[PDB]
């Protein structure tokens, strides 16, 4: 339908991703592409109306974290920031967004490189929360808006139906681009 | 009658021990200096070389402080502009001189005021730290790399210590780790933003008007600590055209969740490092085994690699945790760690597995690990005679641990049981450095066979001139307090009668892990005492001490103040006993801390002592810095521990000290243990009306080790103890 | 036998002085306050009634620290809350009390940490200063109206001093004065933005675990002096809605030219101000007579009344110009000034004339004008006797300047030979203290016919007292050294011998415009020292000294430590010539500019003298303060005086020290004579190897005086005399 709202204003962090669920894809043509990788329908295939849903998750996201987001991958994002579904037909994208368009550049890219829960005899034993394929982060509520500097430490104690431990996250910051780098996936259902 | 050992002879130096300072440059060659040259000798067969002339220093119109040897050999780091800061910090001006070319490097030269400059293992590759940022040269004569862009004074240090690190935690000024190649650079940064400042004031030379104020970023007891964080930086990927790239490593989530400290950095392999992280309450240490990923350019540290160090009755470490040694593998690594029993001990560890197993057992503490080859582990021990104070040289076999040999035991029995060793690269050859009983004595030897090449030094000369003076003796022996053998030592006058009574002056450090008995040759003030005022002087190794087990030196934990005196005073009580001691002429001094044991000592009104003296001494525990402090009494929190910290204060003794006689003296410039702690002795002292004397010394920092106030104060210190004890 | 003076008697303050402190509220009346009560007598026939009672006082929960009565006699006004900080600064809480309603004011009340509170001399005006701003009360129930915006905290002063001019211009923290009538305030507005800061630290009470660092403006030797602006405010036309208005007087235009003082404010009449203003380089003095302009609302300072005061030999002024006495009418006024021979007189002014007609003549010194009268002018003068030590009171006819009558030379010749004044607000009623050789006596007299009307306090107690103790006795006589006599006084034991001999003691002073000499009872550690300890203490006046003469006074103009130390060598010289006195047993000496000479006097080599203490000593003279020591050397420049400014030095002479036992005392919260004076010297005598003796006081100021302090301070000096003379 309309994708006007993810255009407009500030992207959200990876780790913060947002998710319109619903056809058109003429938004493509709006920034300059770089990756359209998929591994289930191959991509230029839209069934328009067909399709009985159609989700997207959007985020700011460097051209430089590229290696660290694919079908397999071992890195800060997959693990603790956003790891791809496959039981679903998905798309990536990583979009280059252009001047000129409706889109505030955040002050910088974000990611927690860290994300475990602390509890033991004496605080021993770390176990870090790796993240699903579909669910968020734990992490998610330590500045859902991104790091000020580089490798900031939050802490707090979880409660009951989540462990009841210490949770620790750890983030990193990387200064924006000239220009604002994006990622989408589209699953089509 | 004959000659003695006098003051000036102490003050002015007249007899002097020598030293054989050799630095190995490879398996079977090291550099010596003498007669202001540079020799190169070959340890198999003892010729040598002229590695460096003398007219070479002299070409330049500064004064060459240090010399410093790339690996390869082909250049010098002359260090000359030397301004000393604090115990172990500096900022000096450094200029490279090529050997092959025999020329001094004048493009692009090292700046003024660099903090510091070090060589990589291999190669000749340099990092050093100006303006509280790192800078690489790949070549001596290329332009540098800057590595870290936010360096700020006394706030954030790269690749340098900030005052409280280099004083408790690394007892040194870098912060750089070089890989075993030279292939990464790994180096913490601090950060001292919320750390208090202690502010004294300096007066300079007379030419200043106004005094200048130091502020030093000093973080007291329970006062907000520095922030540290680790990187590792890639030297081969080094471009002038793009930032360096420096990649941080994280510390464990069982420190991440408060305030901690990073306690050792040490390479195991090419590709990995060993990181051991302390909590601020210091009886919790993980050390943390991280690898290098070639595909992401990032390190790894699993949580499986992890290796727990904790401590139930007391501190972990004697001071910090111990540093790994790793095989070449880099797979297991071999760690003196305590054991059920409570005694220090070689355990072997395996990367992976959590249980280690002990290789070594006993009654009896491993004080370091020296080398460690296939098949041979180097180790120093004071199994030797059940003597605490006593050092030897052991190797291990590492196929089969029954086999202990010691390297040095029936060496030169009488004169040697003091020993410390150094390997070559390969520790094929080890030079044993001696300081026992006797004068010390260097000698050099190979490993394949432990046979004795040549005798480096002697000491001869010392010899030939101390028979002609009446030299005092030394006697060490114990005493047994609740079926405990604590150890004591006694420099006793020229000509001991046992049935005469001599004055006694006991001499106190009496530290945490500290050991005042032991067999080493020193010629100090109490040589000057003992020879010429006919004084015997004692130290004793009470609970606390180190080298004897962790349930001596353990009885002090979060009660410093309490057992040490008691000990102190104990000990005191046994010598009077002893027969030869005037049970009225009877003096305790001390320094740094035991000048504090010297002030609770006279504040405890036991009325064995007569007068004391203490030097830059710790009045409140509150006044001294966090690390320390909180290593041994914890936090100073209603919750913690503040009662004792209320409780074993100087000052809350100060009516006691009307049956005594006390000096105590301070150096105003102190940055170690501030001008406040005596100034707050003072007032107590004179609010209760006590009458003692005091001594200011100007801009003297914590060792008034400047000629004339080292003099002064020695001199001082011996007219007080004169007086003290009615010598004509 | 019978008792001594002993310490404690000195310490503890066994002996009291009895004093009879009154203020003249009215012309016969004036309050005395005698078991914690405000009594008022009647001048005539004793007549006493109670003011105010103890339970009034009772009344309020604090503590009252002082009490001011406001003319009128309606409100009262309580000081509470008192904190010294400096000489003569404070803060403190204030209560008005109204005495005819009997209550307390509680609606708009004067702020806490008030700086400077005072009453207009008519009526109940209130002007107070309250962060460094000024606010006036017509009424002390109406709200207050602020007078300056300016004030700011160490920068911007109004209506009170800062350091220098409290210390040394003023002597006082107050720059307000009310006009005679009541109707304006001038005020002086001071500036110090680039005034130097001196910094030291304060160790303040043992739960401050980081030490505070005092930051307080001081101009050094040569430095940046404080900037000041003279305004006059009118308080009839001050109002609610709008801003009051300052009117600002200049300094002259020959003032104006470079650095310049205030150095004194009088009110000549009800709309004439008298400003004086002396020059940086303080030889040249200018005072200026303004009138208000009713037309204008503004000051006019004419020229033709402007009087200038020059010194060719030295500086103007014994420390300051003097204070002008002006007629009622206001055209004409008294001054003190030197005569063409240098002796201080009166000379008669007029307003509009330059010339001034001396009303007294001879070799002797006119101290101050107490009162002035349509037909008389009373005056203390050291004229009786030819003795520059005593004081007595005269009178002298305005008509007839030949008539001059003694009002105090016969009253009781033997008792009382030192005199003060204070005297009833029409000069009908004075009250005469005398501390003469005798105890002091406190008398009441009338005017009119110059009777005596009652002794108010005798210190009959003391002496009955003083009977069964063994008083020494003080000498009072005088030597010629060339052709000229300089006094001096010995302090003699009890039952004192000729032909014995005794050790000797040099209490020394030695200031510009100083005496150490005259005829004046104490009670000090001298008396101790004569009575228990058998010590000779004598003081000399030599060169430098005041009420004397010029030529003796500014024989040590730029010329400071040269004269004075050579006098002090003179006198013990001849002391010890004299007969009775030990010349193996000779000691010296000094507080402040004591403690300078006394160092100079011990560097100096002469031998003469054994030991030597010097408490809070300047050793160099760039460290002291820029008004007084600019004063005596001038600026330390290459142009005038830099040489002698480094050749006065304490340091310089750190060689001669071997030969003398040296005490040093200083308080390390010395904001008068730093402590890092005291540090030069420590420094200069460890860096020659001197031995001396060394003692600090934590928090003490100039005048180390608490009660543990003080009594710790003078143990202390003791122990060291007794040890010095070998006393038992
Ligand atoms: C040396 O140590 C000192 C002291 O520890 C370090 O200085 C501190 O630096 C941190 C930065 O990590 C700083 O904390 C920030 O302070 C800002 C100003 O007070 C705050 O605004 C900020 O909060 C925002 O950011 C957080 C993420 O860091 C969010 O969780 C939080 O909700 C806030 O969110 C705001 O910002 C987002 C965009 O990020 C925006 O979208 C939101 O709407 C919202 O407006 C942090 O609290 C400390 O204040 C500093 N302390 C000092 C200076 O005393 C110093 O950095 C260290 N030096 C080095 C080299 O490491
Ligand atoms: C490397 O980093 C430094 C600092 O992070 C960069 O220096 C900054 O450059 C910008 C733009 O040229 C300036 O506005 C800043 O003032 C500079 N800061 C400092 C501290 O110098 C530098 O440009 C970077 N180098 C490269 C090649 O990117
Ligand atoms: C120093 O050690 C590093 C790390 O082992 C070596 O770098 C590796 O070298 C091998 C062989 O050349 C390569 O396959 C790796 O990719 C390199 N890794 C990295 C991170 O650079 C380096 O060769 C060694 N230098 C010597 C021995 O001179
Ligand atoms: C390190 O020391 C602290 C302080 O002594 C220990 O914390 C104590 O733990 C015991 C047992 O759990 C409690 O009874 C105490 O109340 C704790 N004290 C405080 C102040 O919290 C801690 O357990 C030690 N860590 C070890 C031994 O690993
Ligand atoms: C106190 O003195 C300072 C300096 O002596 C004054 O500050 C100056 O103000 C003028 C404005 O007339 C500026 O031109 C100067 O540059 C200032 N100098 C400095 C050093 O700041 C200040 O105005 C004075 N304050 C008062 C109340 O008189
Ligand atoms: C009296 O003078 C003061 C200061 O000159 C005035 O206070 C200022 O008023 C302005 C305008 O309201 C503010 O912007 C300033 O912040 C004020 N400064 C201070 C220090 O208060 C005050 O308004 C004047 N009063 C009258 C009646 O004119
Ligand atoms: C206090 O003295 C002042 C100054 O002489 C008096 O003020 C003048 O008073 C006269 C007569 O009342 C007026 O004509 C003038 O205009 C006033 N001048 C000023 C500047 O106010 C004042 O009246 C005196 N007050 C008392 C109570 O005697
Ligand atoms: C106040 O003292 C200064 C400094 O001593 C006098 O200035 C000197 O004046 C004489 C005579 O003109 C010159 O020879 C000197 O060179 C001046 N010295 C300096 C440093 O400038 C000044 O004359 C004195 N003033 C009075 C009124 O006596
Ligand atoms: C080098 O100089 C020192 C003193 O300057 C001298 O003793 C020594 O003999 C010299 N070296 C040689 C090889 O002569
Ligand atoms: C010592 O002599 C041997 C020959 O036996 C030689 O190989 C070696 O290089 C020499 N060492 C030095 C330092 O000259
Ligand atoms: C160090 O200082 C000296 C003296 O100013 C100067 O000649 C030299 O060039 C400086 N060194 C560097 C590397 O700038
Ligand atoms: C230390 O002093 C506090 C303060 O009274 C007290 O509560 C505590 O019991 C004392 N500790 C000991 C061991 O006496
Ligand atoms: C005492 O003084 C009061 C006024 O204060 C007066 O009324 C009274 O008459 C005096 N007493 C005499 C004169 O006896
Ligand atoms: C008023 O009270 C004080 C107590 O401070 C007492 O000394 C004095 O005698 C009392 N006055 C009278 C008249 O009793
Ligand atoms: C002064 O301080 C006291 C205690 O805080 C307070 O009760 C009083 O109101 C203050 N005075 C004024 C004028 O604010
Ligand atoms: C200071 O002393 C030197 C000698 O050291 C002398 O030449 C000079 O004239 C003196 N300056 C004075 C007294 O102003």
């Amino acid at each position: 339908c309309d994708f006007t709202p993810m255009l407009v204003g500030v992207p959200p962090q990876v780790y913060n991703f947002k998710r319109l669920v619903f056809n058109l894809t003429k938004l493509l043509s709006l920034f300059m592409v770089n990756e359209f990788s998929c591994n289930g329908i191959s991509p230029d295939a839209i069934a328009r109306g067909c399709y009985s849903s159609l989700t997207v998750d959007y985020f700011a996201y460097p051209l430089s974290m590229r290696s660290y987001i694919q079908p397999g991958s071992a890195g800060d994002i997959s693990l603790y920031n956003y790891k791809q579904s496959f039981a679903n037909p998905t798309c990536r994208v990583l979009a280059t967004a252009p001047a000129n368009l409706t889109l505030t550049k955040p002050s910088a890219y974000g990611y927690f490189q860290k994300c475990s829960r602390v509890s033991g005899e004496h605080n021993s034993v770390e176990t870090p929360l790796y993240i699903n394929p579909g669910e968020y982060s734990i992490c998610r509520s330590f500045s859902p808006y991104g790091f000020s500097e580089d490798g900031e430490v939050f802490r707090r104690q979880l409660t009951q139906y989540e462990g009841g431990g210490i949770l620790v996250g750890v983030g990193a910051k990387l200064a924006m681009t000239d220009k604002l780098e994006m990622g989408f996936i589209i699953s089509v259902q | 009658s004959r000659k003695t050992y006098t003051l000036t002879d102490y003050l002015k130096n007249t007899y002097r021990l020598k030293l054989y300072s050799l630095r190995w440059i490879s398996d079977h060659e090291y550099l010596y200096k003498q007669e202001n040259n540079i020799l190169v000798f070959n340890a198999e067969y003892g010729n040598s070389s002229v590695f460096l002339e003398n007219s070479t220093f002299d070409e330049f119109g500064h004064s060459i402080n240090d010399y410093s040897i790339s690996p390869d050999g082909q250049f010098i780091l002359l260090e000359y502009n030397y301004v000393k800061q604090w115990r172990h910090s500096y900022t000096a001006s450094y200029d490279i001189y090529d050997l092959n070319k025999r020329q001094l490097i004048t493009e692009e030269r090292i700046p003024n005021n660099t903090q510091w400059v070090t060589w990589s293992p291999v190669g000749h590759k340099l990092a050093y730290v100006w303006n509280n940022d790192i800078y690489v040269k790949i070549e001596p004569n290329l332009p540098s790399y800057r590595i870290t862009w936010t360096g700020k004074e006394d706030i954030i240090y790269n690749g340098i210590t900030d005052w409280v690190y280099e004083e408790e935690v690394f007892s040194a000024y870098s912060a750089l780790w070089w890989s075993p190649n030279g292939t990464f650079l790994a180096y913490a940064q601090f950060n001292d933003t919320e750390v208090p400042l202690i502010e004294y004031s300096f007066y300079s030379d007379e030419s200043l008007q106004y005094p200048k104020t130091v502020r030093v970023p000093y973080p007291k007891a329970g006062a907000v600590n520095p922030t540290v964080k680790f990187f590792v930086v890639n030297t081969d990927s080094l471009s002038s055209v793009t930032n360096a790239t420096s990649i941080q490593i994280t510390a464990p989530a069982s420190m991440l969740i408060g305030d901690h400290y990073l306690c050792d950095v040490t390479w195991a392999t090419q590709e990995r490092i060993s990181l051991q992280w302390l909590r601020r309450i210091q009886n919790y240490s993980v050390m943390d085994i991280c690898d290098y990923d070639e595909s992401s350019g990032r390190w790894n540290c699993l949580v499986a690699r992890q290796h727990i160090e904790m401590s139930t009755t007391g501190w972990v470490g004697r001071f910090r945790p111990s540093e790994p040694h790793f095989t070449l593998d880099g797979n297991s690594f071999y760690k003196i760690i305590s054991n059920e029993e409570g005694y220090r001990h070689i355990c072997y560890f395996q990367i992976d597995k959590k249980d280690c197993t002990f290789i070594t057992k006993g009654t009896w503490e491993v004080i370091g690990i020296e080398a460690l080859t296939s098949d041979y582990l180097y180790y120093i021990s004071n199994e030797y005679k059940g003597m605490p104070g006593g050092r030897n040289l052991y190797k291990i076999q590492l196929s089969d641990y029954t086999k202990v040999t010691c390297l040095s035991c029936e060496l030169n029995p009488e004169r040697c049981q003091y020993y410390s060793v150094s390997f070559s690269k390969e520790a094929k050859y080890y030079q044993l450095r001696c300081s026992g009983p006797g004068l010390p004595l260097y000698t050099l030897h190979s490993s394949v066979n432990d046979k004795g090449l040549r005798v480096l030094e002697d000491n001869s000369a010392l010899d030939k001139m101390l028979q002609n003076v009446q030299m005092p003796s030394k006697k060490l022996d114990f005493i047994i307090l609740n079926e405990t053998k604590f150890w004591y030592q006694m420099i006793l006058p020229p000509h001991f009668d046992k049935s005469k009574k001599y004055p006694l002056l006991l001499d106190v450090y009496a530290g945490p892990c500290s050991q005042k008995a032991d067999t080493v040759f020193r010629l100090n003030w109490a040589t000057y005492l003992a020879s010429t005022e006919n004084i015997i002087v004692a130290s004793f190794d009470g609970r606390g001490s180190g080298y004897q087990g962790d349930k001596i030196m353990h009885a002090i934990n979060r009660r410093l103040g309490t057992f040490e005196v008691e000990d102190q005073i104990e000990a005191a009580r046994q010598f009077s006993k002893m027969g030869f001691v005037d049970n009225k002429r009877i003096a305790i001094w001390g320094w740094s801390y035991g000048g504090y044991v010297t002030s609770m000592v006279l504040g405890s009104g036991s009325g064995v002592f007569k007068c004391g003296i203490a030097v830059a001494p710790v009045s409140r525990w509150e006044y001294y810095d966090s690390v320390y402090t909180e290593r041994y009494m914890g936090l100073p929190t209603p919750e913690d521990n503040l009662d004792h910290y209320r409780n074993s204060t100087v000052m809350s003794r100060a009516e006691n000290f009307k049956q005594v006689e006390y000096l105590l003296i301070h150096g105003t410039a102190d940055d170690n243990v501030h001008f406040q702690q005596s100034a707050q002795i003072s007032k107590a002292l004179v609010d209760v009306g006590v009458d003692f004397q005091a001594m200011w010394y100007t801009d003297e920092d914590h060792g008034i080790a400047s000629s004339t106030a080292h003099q002064h104060i020695y001199t001082h210190m011996s007219h007080f103890i004169k007086q003290c004890f009615s010598l004509p």
